[PDB]
């Protein structure tokens, strides 16, 4: 029994198939001009001239409602946030206020950092980000890399996101890490924005949300 | 040859490719990995050479610079250059490590090393080598009173390495003197202890960690409330770096070890109220569960709180505190679990060290209450706590049986390392859950090798060397066989993983051959366990926290080597069998242990008697009673001298009392012929030729020459009728000849 549980803990010959990983970091396509079943799963607002900002606000609200329509638990306000730097005009509150008009802006080094620190082991399943290519082209995020880990010490690369034209909410469920659970299990998530569109300098963040599974008398 | 650092390093490369460009890239990658190895050989070279070279004072010291140039079997040399090939900080970090090794090489009892000597050896240009060298002299106990003249000269540049070396070495030299003139200097260095509201002065974070560890170690056994409460506040509070608030895991680990070392041995209480208040506050920190992350109590202080509770009740056998500290696997695997998993290793290690009488030597203690209990036996994050569980238990087990050696523990670790070795550094299916679990595997296998080295220290074992050699060689990882800054970070993570893997194997190689094998670690004195536990702290993951503390085990190394010397000649005699009486590390009665002469005997307090027996020198057997111990007996010196018997003709007057075995006679004849090959030339043969071999017979022959008065006649009769003597029968015949022979 002792030997067998060690073997289950440490499978020597059982696991390693050929040891032939390609080792390149996998790249995710975010374009919204091609219609596919997989993209529809990750892209919610639907594929479509540039819409007017009031149309962007309208579709911003509809995407929030659609994402919240399904059986879900929102724990966006259940974690600590620490961006790389402020600009004294708008903290991350306007990023997490679920309002298109307001937004958060960083100001500092080019490799902008957004830190998400958790208090308890929460199993995130759907990662939601809203982008606005036409509304914020100057500060649009063009290159996104999402990390993972249990602590600031052991942060590791998870996925790439290249932005070409996404004027809507982006849903990011995770399946590569754990196929059995179809969800991510970490306590430490950080985001990087190393470069912007048309050689930008800073970056806004219109929306951000975290998803987890589980008449009257006045 | 494997562990030396001042020379090109022999490398082995796989390169399972045929294209020339791909082969060159892998060779360059292996060259970068070998540069990491050359940087980290500081930890190993410190242990290989503890007290080898002695100083002459007048002679000027020299520090060999890092070579970090690799040589392949094809002899196509590839040279690593900074910061193009490797991270820039790594090269002078290795220089600092090599300097610490160089400083510690000087012996403890060496005299003439005053404040002027270090200034005389100053290179006139501050670098990592001199800071490390300065740290080594300070750590050995030489900076007892360093003059204030050139303290400012050293500290005037803001270079971190020299400042770190100066702070740590000097604090280690006084080691608990509570002197004002030096504690005030670090107080100036530490930003948080500086008076509130003062304008911030730029001080590096690593420098702050270096200063705080020196203060705690400076305040060893002080039991000083005014500093301990401030230190406790330091662990809980938040820091300021670059005018913005920052929370550091590195600084809090330093604060935790600081609090533990200052109040070492203060927990054996049956001050008590204040100790109870501090104990319950630390337990509150370690046990508090927060659904929402508080800013000023993050999880980074959990290890410090846990490490602090380690030193409060060290070697106290307080079952209750251990139970509230010890974590049960069956309960936690049922639940989702909380906090960083790495805390579990430290918690169980702390709980096991508290009960310093039941550290199990069997696999059952290691394998206690562990079961996978899930259908999915594939590597998943859910079974990380058991790996950290395993790591803590074996680390406590290894430190408990430190340098005493054993066979069952060695065999268990051999089985464990054989089982866990193949999984090591295998990025087969690149999945984040799998990658995190196998990173824990890398940490676990680093711990098993280090612990296996700890139990078998100073013995030069074969299989432990076999395992540590393998961990040393072959980089493995994603490359070989088994957006620019983004690629830089991707390569930085892998290179740091290799650096962490290399420090562990180097520590094992150094510990195996400690002081050329004639020095061993001490775990008798209470603070020795503190330094040993402090130095073995597993910090192999990024960013390798508190690495500069790795060269502190030198406080625990002490001689314990027994050799035999002759008295008359005054020279050493070797290769004589020695029988030893021990307690078998248990309550059993005794087992005879036969060893050669230059062998490391076990701890003196556990030895009851020692005897030397060998053909030739007459035997010497000493039994140690309760009154005098082996340590007190060897206090004057670890060498016991033996007297030389005598092959004298006068000893064998007439009869040979000796058995005179034919085998030993032939061996002696062959040995004498060997010297003769490489006769009446000896004085014994002269006295044999003269015929005065029998002392008593010649004297009585002279006496009887003439008379024979009555008194001497009765005297000769008494010697003849002696109860015990030698040539009695020969003596009887002469009186008969004198009395009734021809005349």
């Amino acid at each position: 029994g002792i030997n067998k549980v060690l073997d289950h803990l440490a499978p020597s010959e059982l696991i390693k198939p050929v040891k032939s990983c390609h080792n390149k970091p996998s790249v995710l396509v975010l374009d919204d001009r091609i219609v596919d079943a997989a993209t529809k799963d990750l892209y919610v607002n639907g594929f479509q001239q540039n819409p007017t900002p009031e149309n962007l606000q309208h579709m911003f609200h509809q995407g929030i409602e659609i994402l919240d329509s399904a059986r879900m638990i929102n724990v966006t306000h259940l974690a600590l946030w620490k961006p790389s730097s402020f600009k004294l005009g708008n903290p991350v509150d306007f990023a997490l206020d679920d309002n298109y008009d307001t937004f958060w802006q960083s100001d500092g080094g080019q490799p902008h950092q957004l830190d998400i620190m958790f208090s308890k082991r929460m199993d995130i399943c759907v990662m939601a980000i809203f982008f606005s290519m036409i509304a914020d082209e100057s500060y649009a995020p063009s290159l996104v890399k999402v990390y993972a880990g249990h602590s600031p010490s052991d942060a590791r690369f998870y996925k790439m996101l290249e932005v070409r034209n996404v004027n809507g909410w982006v849903a990011l469920r995770f399946l590569d890490n754990r196929e059995d659970d179809q969800l991510l299990k970490c306590q430490f998530i950080r985001l990087l924005f190393p470069v912007n569109h048309e050689n930008g300098k800073d970056t806004h963040l219109r929306g951000i949300r975290l998803y987890v599974p589980s008449a009257i008398l006045r | 040859s494997l562990l030396a650092y001042y020379r090109p390093t022999k490398t082995q490369f796989f390169t399972t490719k045929t294209e020339y460009a791909q082969i060159l890239a892998q060779k360059k990658y292996f060259a970068k990995i070998m540069a990491l190895r050359t940087c980290t050989n500081g930890v190993g070279w410190g242990a290989v050479a503890y007290a080898t070279e002695k100083p002459i004072s007048t002679q000027k010291w020299v520090i060999q610079p890092l070579n970090l140039i690799s040589v392949f079997p094809d002899d196509t040399k590839i040279t690593v250059k900074a910061p193009e090939d490797i991270a820039h900080d790594i090269v002078e970090w290795g220089q600092f490590h090599a300097g610490v090794s160089s400083g510690l090489r000087i012996s403890k009892k060496a005299t003439g090393i005053t404040g002027s000597w270090i200034a005389f050896n100053k290179p006139k240009e501050l670098d990592a080598y001199h800071g490390g060298f300065l740290l080594g002299l300070g750590l050995n106990g030489h900076l007892k009173n360093l003059e204030e003249w050139h303290i400012y000269n050293y500290l005037s540049p803001r270079n971190t390495h020299i400042s770190i070396g100066l702070l740590l070495g000097m604090s280690s030299s006084m080691k608990g003197s509570m002197d004002s003139k030096l504690i005030k200097v670090i107080s100036v260095h530490l930003v948080a202890f500086l008076p509130s509201g003062s304008s911030d002065l730029n001080i590096d974070l690593k420098l702050q960690t270096a200063g705080i560890i020196g203060m705690g170690m400076l305040y060893l056994n002080s039991r000083h409330k005014r500093m301990s409460d401030s230190i406790f506040a330091q662990l809980v509070s938040l820091l300021n770096v670059n005018d913005e608030m920052v929370a550091d895991e590195e600084y809090r680990l330093a604060a935790g070890i600081s609090l533990g070392l200052i109040n070492l041995g203060a927990g054996q209480t049956k001050q008590n109220v204040m100790y109870e208040d501090l104990t319950t506050k630390l337990l509150e920190i370690v046990t508090s569960t927060y659904d929402v992350e508080n800013d000023w109590i993050p999880e980074n202080s959990q290890i410090g709180a846990v490490i602090a509770i380690m030193f409060l009740f060290l070697k106290s056998n307080n079952f209750g505190i251990s139970n509230m500290l010890k974590v049960d696997l069956k309960e936690i695997l049922k639940a989702n679990i909380n906090t960083r998993p790495e805390l579990l290793m430290y918690r169980e290690w702390a709980s096991n060290m508290i009960l310093w009488e039941f550290i199990g030597d069997d696999l059952s203690f290691i394998m206690k209450d562990v079961d996978i209990g899930v259908k999915f036996s594939e590597l998943n994050t859910d079974l990380l706590p058991i790996y950290y569980t395993m790591a803590g238990r074996i680390l406590a087990m290894g430190i408990r049986f430190a340098s005493t050696g054993n066979l069952k523990i060695r065999n268990i670790l051999l089985s464990l390392v054989d089982k866990f070795l193949p999984l090591y550094q295998y990025p087969g299916k690149q999945n984040l859950d799998f990658r995190l679990t196998i990173s824990v595997i890398n940490v676990l296998t680093n711990v098993i090798v280090v612990s296996l080295s700890m139990v078998m220290c100073a013995s030069g074992d074969l299989e432990v060397l076999r395992r540590v050699k393998y961990l040393h060689e072959v980089a493995s990882g994603p490359y070989s066989d088994l957006s620019d800054p983004t690629a830089y970070l991707e390569d930085k993570k892998d290179i740091d993983d290799h650096y962490g893997k290399f420090i562990s194997t180097n520590l094992a190689l150094g510990f195996l051959f400690l002081g050329s094998g004639q020095y061993a670690l001490n775990t008798s004195t209470l603070e020795s366990i503190a330094f040993l536990s402090m130095s073995v702290l597993p910090t192999y993951t990024t960013p390798h926290p508190l690495q500069e503390l790795k060269h502190f085990w030198s406080m625990a190394v002490e001689p314990r080597c027994l050799v035999i010397k002759d008295i008359s000649t005054g020279d050493a005699v070797n290769n004589v069998p020695i029988e030893l009486v021990v307690e078998e590390d248990v309550e059993k009665e005794e087992v005879i242990r036969e060893i050669s002469t230059p062998c490391l005997l076990p701890d003196f307090s556990k030895i009851k008697s020692i005897r030397v027996k060998m053909h030739g020198y007459f035997p010497l057997e000493v039994n140690f009673t309760k009154d005098y111990s082996a340590s007190d007996f060897f206090s004057g010196g670890t060498i016991i001298y033996i007297q030389r018997k005598s092959e004298s003709v006068f000893e064998n007057k007439a009869s040979f009392r000796n058995v005179e075995d034919i085998h030993v006679a032939l061996k002696r004849k062959a040995a004498e012929s060997k010297n003769y090959s490489r006769g009446n030339t000896t004085s014994s043969q002269l006295v044999e030729s003269l015929g005065i071999q029998d002392l008593t017979m010649v004297e009585l022959d002279t006496l009887l020459s003439a008379a024979l008065t009555d008194s001497e006649s009765y005297n000769l009769g008494l010697l003849c009728s002696d109860k015990n003597s030698g040539d009695i029968l020969d003596c009887q015949l002469e009186l008969w000849y004198k009395s009734f022979g021809p005349h």
